[PDB]
């Protein structure tokens, strides 16, 4: 909900998501969805974002409305920032739990150290039921099971009532006699050593007395329960595991690419080479977040936002099979509502018209290959 | 009599050494002012500075020697139109300051930029080293040190005391001069890109605030005017 | 015109330039001119040069004697900075337009972002004709055709000449009246309250006004005219693509290395290795612009500039055929007044006394190979 508002060539060109996946579209208070999906880190970094080199797997979305069970890259959980490598791409699984009823818009983004929030593709998931029947239980290495929803709020409210009251009994003792004028002019007109006398500072001395002995002693018994404590545990985590994906058979060379101003439209001219031994057809453009498919020969049946995708967005001058070997030069259209709703067309006012995106090229037993192309997006205005 | 032609010499005088200046460098800045180690710079650029620092140096000697020497002793039997007549010399004086300063510090001084953001750097004694920092700073400061010792010297407001306004316009423009130290250590060390508002350039700019001190230096010498002379008139 | 005043080592360990060519040597305004060749990052980049993560080709002139039509990294067009890897050989080529009669040096340059300049070889190009006859055309994408010699020039004077006589008027309108000391003492001598009245403040709101309503109408107008702007392109561009070279068939190991101080000749013991399956002979040794040639060799007809070529300057002890498999070591002295010309003997001065360069080795045949040197260089004074 807070993309459509950052630089259209930015959110093209940091980080592509794709196959990605939702468990469930409605779920129960307690339930758990799961989101999975790859993005790829893509070599063009744009200069103004710092390197992923800590970075976050975070999920976009209106507060704790699901509490994020568990995050994946690669395989292995990741509960502190990452770090990620230009160029690769990884997997990863997000495992949410229903918190609160409504209609929720969940992304999954990346928030990278010096550069702020990549927002993913957001689907709209409906919670069920009621806040109250939430749970979010955990067992400590110490054997016992609490609730995080309430465990220590009693703990923490008794004690910040006790220091407040301290606090008010010291600031009513002194205000029980007059306060602000008397004592004032008491002060300006000759000595005033009248005012404070004792038993006062016999109560101030009694007030720091009690107060360093109270938290000594409210220190040692809480030494004395929770013997076991450890630090918090933070650290930005190396060694993320990308995939070893094999190298594309296809290449692709932009030759130009241009979009109308205004318009909803974008027009690039690729020369596609087919290696290997299978005719290839090119089934989808991923931009940002927005999926233009040629519906002659790829359909999306994994559930992608509607208001992200392009069922017949993508046309092909020539769309038939490639033969391997072949080489031949297209014109390719991405069109769609998507393209001025989520202001992609915005990238007039941007200081960096170049765009990124991710071809989808099918051959016909049905195995894809994936293949990156970036090139400047030069706007035509007659 | 009063203000005499002398105005018109202190103009004229600054107005045509840096003319001239200005068409050495264009004739001498690049070849034979663009490689700091070809002989003809030596003959053309290490000969100009040699020959500028000498006569700078006998110049302020001179000049600020004469008018120390010079100094009026018995300033109490001073007539007012004298005073009026002196108060108008140092108001020349504090014009050729003045100008010395719009030359120094505007017009060579963006020629250090024109010059340091267009050519490959070599040197801390470039032409636009050469001509900014050891010609049009020296002169500016010797001109400065002259109208302050003049209006010392000869103005009775002037004398019996160091005016505070006057001594910081006069000695910090001056600094700017010892801040070239900064500027050397702050390219060829600290910062290689040829910015010229990088904070090794502060000590010049912190230095160019105190010509604002002009403004006490003027109302002082407004009043050093409107001693006796002041009318009638004004105020009248 | 910018070297020969760095120091020697970093000269040597930044950057080196080879296969440099200039499509021509003397031009007329308006004509183009070519640079080409090959740059290599050294591997033993210096701490004290930020790594060139941000770079930009440049080019060394006294000024826009030329203007830069075109400048390319690999194959594609490079206005902005770019991004290069150390260890990588990159291939450039700058196409320079004639606008300044003269006899200019040009250098090819490489300015690194926290390095600074890092200047190749400089050439003497001839340049005939007027200034006058110069033109820079250029066609914008609203269809109108405008020479950047003189475009808005006139409307940058017209607005900044009307604002100045704008700001002009205001003092002169408060100057008709004394200006310094009758001021003063009014506002001394009691209160003054005599010398701003009416009309003054009618004269100074409408000054504040109509400033305000003819920044507005300009604008506006601005934006009327010229309805189709764009901002500034900027921003470091990656993914240069750098040369596949073929792994070298040569091993060089350097034993020791020394220079006579004073002198002009460097000399240095090498143990060649010869792999692959042709003689080699070592042709060049190229340490900082400066080429020595063993001209029973090798022969440079690229135009080489020649206080930067010493056509024979290389002496090697053994350069007789090094048959494949066969290991020798020889005293290489690379002699030229070059060396004391371009202060390349000055390394004493460096607190860094490494030298590096290119080992040019050449087989019956022609076809040559590049190896790179790099070993501490110790001056020798009995
Ligand atoms: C506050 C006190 C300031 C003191 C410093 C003053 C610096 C003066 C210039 C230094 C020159 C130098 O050092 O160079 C010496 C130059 C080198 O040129 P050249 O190779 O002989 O060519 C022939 C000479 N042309 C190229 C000038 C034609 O020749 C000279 O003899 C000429 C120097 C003339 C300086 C006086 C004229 C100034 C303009 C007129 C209004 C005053
Ligand atoms: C208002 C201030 C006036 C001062 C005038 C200058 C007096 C110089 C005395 C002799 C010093 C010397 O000869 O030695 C200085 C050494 C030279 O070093 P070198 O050339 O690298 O090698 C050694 C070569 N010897 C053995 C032949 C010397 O150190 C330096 O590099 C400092 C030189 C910069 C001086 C900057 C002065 C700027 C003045 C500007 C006036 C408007
Ligand atoms: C009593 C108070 C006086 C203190 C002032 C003393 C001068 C400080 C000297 C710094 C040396 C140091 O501390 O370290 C030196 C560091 C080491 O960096 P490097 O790894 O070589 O970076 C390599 C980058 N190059 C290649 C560009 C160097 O270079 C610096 O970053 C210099 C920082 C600038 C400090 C000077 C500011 C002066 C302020 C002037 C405004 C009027
Ligand atoms: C090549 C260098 C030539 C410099 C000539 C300096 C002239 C001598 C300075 C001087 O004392 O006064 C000259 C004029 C007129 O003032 P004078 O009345 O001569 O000064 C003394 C005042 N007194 C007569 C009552 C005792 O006062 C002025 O306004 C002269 C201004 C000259 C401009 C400053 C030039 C400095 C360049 C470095
Ligand atoms: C370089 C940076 C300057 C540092 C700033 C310190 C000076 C600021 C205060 C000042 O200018 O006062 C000194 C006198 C003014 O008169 P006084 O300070 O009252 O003392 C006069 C007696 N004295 C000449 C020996 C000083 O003024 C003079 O007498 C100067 C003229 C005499 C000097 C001439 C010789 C110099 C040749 C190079
Ligand atoms: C208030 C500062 C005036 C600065 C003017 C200036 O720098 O003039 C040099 C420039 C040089 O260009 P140009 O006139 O074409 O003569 C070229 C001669 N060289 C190359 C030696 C400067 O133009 C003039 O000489 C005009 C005279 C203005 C008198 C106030
Ligand atoms: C009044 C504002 C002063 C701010 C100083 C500043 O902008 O410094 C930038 C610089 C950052 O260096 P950078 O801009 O990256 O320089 C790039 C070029 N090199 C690496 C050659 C210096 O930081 C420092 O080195 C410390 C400055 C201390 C000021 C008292
Ligand atoms: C002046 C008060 C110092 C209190 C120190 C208490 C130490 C207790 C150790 C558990
Ligand atoms: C590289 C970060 C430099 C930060 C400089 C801060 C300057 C503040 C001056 C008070
Ligand atoms: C107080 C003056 C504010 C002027 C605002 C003008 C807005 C014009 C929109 C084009
Ligand atoms: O004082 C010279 C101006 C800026 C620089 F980059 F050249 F250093
Ligand atoms: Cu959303
Ligand atoms: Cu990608
Ligand atoms: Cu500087
Ligand atoms: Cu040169
Ligand atoms: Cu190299």
């Amino acid at each position: 909900h807070g993309e459509k508002s950052q630089a259209a060539f930015m959110r093209m060109r940091t980080i592509h998501w794709y196959d990605l996946s939702w468990s469930k579209e409605k779920v129960k208070i307690n339930e758990t969805v799961e989101i999975k999906g790859k993005f790829h880190v893509f070599e063009g970094w744009p200069e103004t974002v710092d390197e992923p080199d800590v970075a976050f797997l975070n999920v976009g979305m209106p507060g704790p409305v699901f509490i994020r069970k568990e995050s994946y890259i690669g395989g292995q959980l990741v509960p502190r920032s990452v770090r990620l490598e230009i160029g690769k791409t990884y997997d990863f699984r997000v495992v949410l739990k229903a918190r609160r009823p409504g209609d929720w818009h969940v992304h999954t983004m990346m928030n990278v150290q010096g550069g702020g929030p990549i927002i993913g593709p957001g689907k709209w998931i409906t919670v069920e039921g009621s806040m109250s029947e939430f749970r979010n239980p955990v067992t400590t290495l110490t054997g016992q099971t609490v609730d995080l929803e309430n465990y220590n709020e009693g703990n923490t409210y008794f004690w910040h009532a006790f220091w407040f009251a301290i606090g008010v009994a010291w600031i009513g003792y002194w205000s029980r006699r007059p306060i602000f004028i008397p004592r004032l002019l008491m002060v300006d007109a000759g000595r005033a050593d009248e005012l404070v006398s004792a038993t006062d500072r016999k109560v101030a001395m009694g007030f720091l007395a009690a107060t360093i002995l109270i938290v000594v002693m409210a220190m040692s018994s809480a030494n004395s329960k929770y013997p076991i404590t450890i630090p918090l545990q933070a650290g930005t985590m190396r060694g993320m595991k990308p995939l070893e994906l094999p190298a594309p058979t296809v290449s692709v060379k932009v030759e130009d690419a241009t979009y109308r101003v205004p318009g909803r439209a974008m027009r690039m001219k690729l020369t596609i080479t087919n290696h290997g031994n299978s005719p290839i057809r090119l089934g989808e453009f991923y931009t940002a977040s927005v999926r233009f498919l040629d519906s002659d020969v790829y359909k999306d049946t994994t559930g992608y936002p509607e208001d992200l995708l392009a069922e017949d967005g993508l046309s092909v001058s020539d769309n038939s099979p490639l033969a391997p070997g072949e080489t031949r030069t297209v014109d390719v259209t991405a069109s769609d509502a998507a393209w001025e709703v989520y202001r992609l067309s915005d990238i007039i006012y941007d200081p960096d018209s170049r765009f990124a995106g991710l071809l989808f090229f099918f051959d016909a037993t049905g195995n894809r290959q994936v293949v990156q192309i970036d090139a400047p997006l030069i706007p035509s205005f007659m | 009599l009063l203000d005499k032609k002398w105005l018109t010499f202190a103009l004229a005088i600054y107005t045509v050494f840096y003319l001239w200046v200005r068409w050495y460098e264009g004739v001498y800045g690049w070849s034979a002012g663009l490689d700091s180690f070809a002989p003809e710079f030596e003959t053309y650029w290490m000969n100009f500075l040699y020959t500028e620092i000498v006569l700078e140096i006998v110049t302020a000697s001179i000049l600020w020697g004469y008018l120390w020497k010079t100094r009026d002793r018995n300033l109490a039997a001073l007539t007012p139109r004298e005073e009026l007549r002196r108060n108008f010399t140092h108001l020349v004086w504090l014009v050729a300051y003045a100008w010395a300063i719009y030359w120094g510090a505007s017009y060579f001084t963006e020629q250090d930029g024109t010059w340091h953001q267009t050519i490959v750097r070599d040197t801390d004694f470039t032409p636009s080293h050469i001509i900014e920092f050891y010609l049009s700073y020296p002169i500016y400061i010797i001109t400065g040190f002259a109208a302050f010792i003049y209006a010392k010297t000869r103005l009775p407001f002037f004398a019996k005391g160091i005016s505070l306004p006057y001594l910081v316009l006069v000695v910090g423009p001056f600094m700017i001069l010892p801040n070239v130290g900064l500027n050397e250590w702050g390219h060829t060390f600290w910062f290689m890109e040829e910015l010229f508002v990088a904070p090794l350039h502060y000590g010049f700019v912190i230095f160019g605030w105190l010509a604002l001190a002009v403004m006490g230096t003027l109302t002082q010498t407004f009043y050093s005017f409107a001693q006796g002379g002041l009318g009638q008139s004004l105020c009248e």
